[PDB]
């Protein structure tokens, strides 16, 4: 019910900023390998 | 609220499919460049 969806939202929200982490690391470790 | 909520849910999984194919591709050029 609503509190099923809120289960899924916290989820998603959760890796939601595991992602936006993973990409800045990325960004970051591809600049300096392009040294 | 369940409104609401659904939406919230839909907004979610399109930011995170955004981020997840942004991440493939910088592992892919990230593997480029390592090797």
């Amino acid at each position: 019910k609503v509190k099923q969806l809120k289960a899924k939202v916290e989820e998603l929200k959760s890796k939601l900023w595991h992602l936006k982490n993973k990409v800045a690391r990325l960004k970051k470790k591809n600049a300096e390998c392009k040294a | 609220e369940v409104k609401q909520l659904e939406a919230e849910v839909e907004e979610l999984e399109s930011e995170i499919w955004h981020l997840e194919n942004e991440v493939a591709r910088l592992e892919k050029e990230n593997a480029e460049c390592e090797a």
